């Protein structure tokens, strides 16, 4: 690797828009959910041969 | 015989190193290269009754190749298992129950011996002493079917003892073959059979107590500058034994090979005897059957009353014609002496009536 | 990146792909002792006496 960079696009709001969005997501009760679409729990057991 | 034993998973470890190694003890599987092989161990068995191709398997170190009934074939203009030796080494070397094969079959008798075919052997010992070869089977060779090359020795070092025993040739265009100062070893109970030429001997005072040669054009093939000399070629010659082979049917009969060798100097006519060589002596000749089998007395080394050829104990038996004929050079007359023989009526050219006793055969002169 | 020699990213040859694959090139040898000539000569020229 000789060289690497980080791309993010940053969305151009109103700076009155953005105040009103930020102040809804410092809330408590607006915590972000997130969960994995797997969902599973990997577990490798050994067949030996024959 | 379920093996309901639990088991827990793996934690992403990296895995600790796990080897399978030393899966052959000695031994030596098909499809593997001997060389590698041959190289670490001293014993080498093989797998019984396998199917093998080798081309010029060098050795280095003296082995033992316990074959158990291994076939090896061959393809190439090499020969198989090359063995090179040097002086100093203590151990032997046994090569046992092997069919070495060639690249043919049911061979080409008609086409001639040259440069191309020299190479086409199955063994070639170039200065490894104490080898044997015994139990084996080798057809269907265009060249030779052993070779044993010696280099320039000195000292009175005559000691190379090697044995070939037991073994069975069928369609080699010639048969045990030997280099120059190849001194002082047997070769007996080797059945011969369709060769062309079944001994091109070079090094002399060797031992053979027992061969049969059935159906083979020549049996002793001794002239200057033969094929197979190698390096010290032609030097102190023809000293050897001969005693109690069988060499039946080599003229008449069911012979098939023809009776030009094509020589590298010139090319000669076959007989079961021939022997033409001004600085060698000839072997002691005992008990030796002949059925239908020529001999050519061509030249020894008679010049200060030194040598006289004596056929003792032998059996002649040549009717048809001149089959089975003994010739000699009407110089030599006085020094063939065949004392001790049985015969039916076999064409004698160019020996005297009271050189033979008992009296047999018929007496012409060959001029 | 290198991918290293195990690298072939396509099938069969792109030197003399119409050839049969037992087919040689006109050539010299070494085996044994006589060097073998084997050859294949389009062009004809002349000499109608010694070449």
């Amino acid at each position: 690797y000789t060289q690497i960079n980080l791309y993010v696009s940053f969305f151009p709001m109103n700076y009155d828009t953005q105040s009103e969005l930020e102040l809804m997501l410092r809330n408590a009760t607006n915590d972000q959910n997130f969960s994995d679409y797997l969902g599973a729990v990997n577990n490798l057991y050994q067949i030996p041969a024959g | 015989v379920e093996e309901l034993y639990v088991i827990n998973p793996i934690n992403q470890w990296p895995a600790p190193g796990s080897f399978s190694s030393q899966k052959p003890p000695g031994t030596l599987l098909p499809g593997e290269d001997p060389e590698a092989v041959f190289k670490q161990y001293h014993v080498v068995y093989l797998v019984p009754g396998a199917q093998y191709h080798w081309k010029n398997i060098l050795i280095e170190k003296p082995v033992w190749i316990y074959g158990n009934g291994a076939t090896v074939r061959t393809s190439g203009t090499g020969p198989i298992l090359r063995i090179v030796g040097n002086r100093t080494e203590k151990r032997d070397v046994r090569i046992q129950d092997i069919s070495f094969f060639g690249e043919d079959c049911t061979p080409n008798r008609m086409e001639p011996m040259s440069e191309k075919l020299v190479y086409q052997m199955a063994i070639w010992v170039t200065d490894m002493k104490r080898v044997t070869i015994k139990g084996c089977n080798f057809t269907n060779f265009a060249g030779a079917a052993v070779f044993f090359e010696e280099t320039a020795y000195n000292g009175f070092f005559w000691s190379m003892q090697h044995l070939i025993t037991e073994c069975r040739f069928t369609g080699c265009r010639i048969g045990i073959a030997n280099g120059g100062r190849s001194e002082y070893s047997t070769a007996s109970f080797n059945n011969f059979f369709d060769c062309q030429i079944c001994f091109n001997v070079v090094g002399g005072n060797w031992n053979r107590c027992g061969n049969i040669a059935a159906n083979c054009r020549c049996v002793y093939l001794h002239t200057t500058n033969m094929w197979y000399e190698g390096a010290g070629g032609n030097f102190n010659a023809a000293h050897g034994s001969f005693t109690g082979n069988t060499m039946n049917h080599c003229d008449y009969g069911g012979n098939l090979w023809p009776t030009a060798f094509q020589l590298p100097d010139r090319e000669i006519q076959l007989a079961g005897f021939y022997f033409d060589n001004a600085r060698a002596r000839c072997p002691t000749w005992t008990g030796n059957t002949q059925y239908y089998g020529d001999m050519k007395i061509l030249n020894f080394n008679q010049a200060n009353d030194a040598a006289i050829f004596v056929i003792d104990g032998c059996a002649l038996y040549g009717q048809p014609g001149d089959t089975g004929s003994i010739e000699t050079t009407a110089a030599l007359t006085d020094k063939v002496f065949i004392q001790g023989c049985q015969g039916n009526k076999v064409t004698l050219f160019n020996i005297k009536a009271a050189n033979v006793v008992p009296a047999i055969g018929t007496i012409k002169q060959k001029p | 990146l290198d991918r290293g020699p195990s690298f072939k990213p396509y099938g069969g040859t792109a030197y003399n792909p119409l050839a049969p694959k037992s087919a040689p090139i006109n050539s010299a040898f070494t085996v044994g002792n006589d060097t073998h000539f084997v050859a294949q000569l389009p062009q004809t020229y002349a000499a109608g006496g010694t070449g």
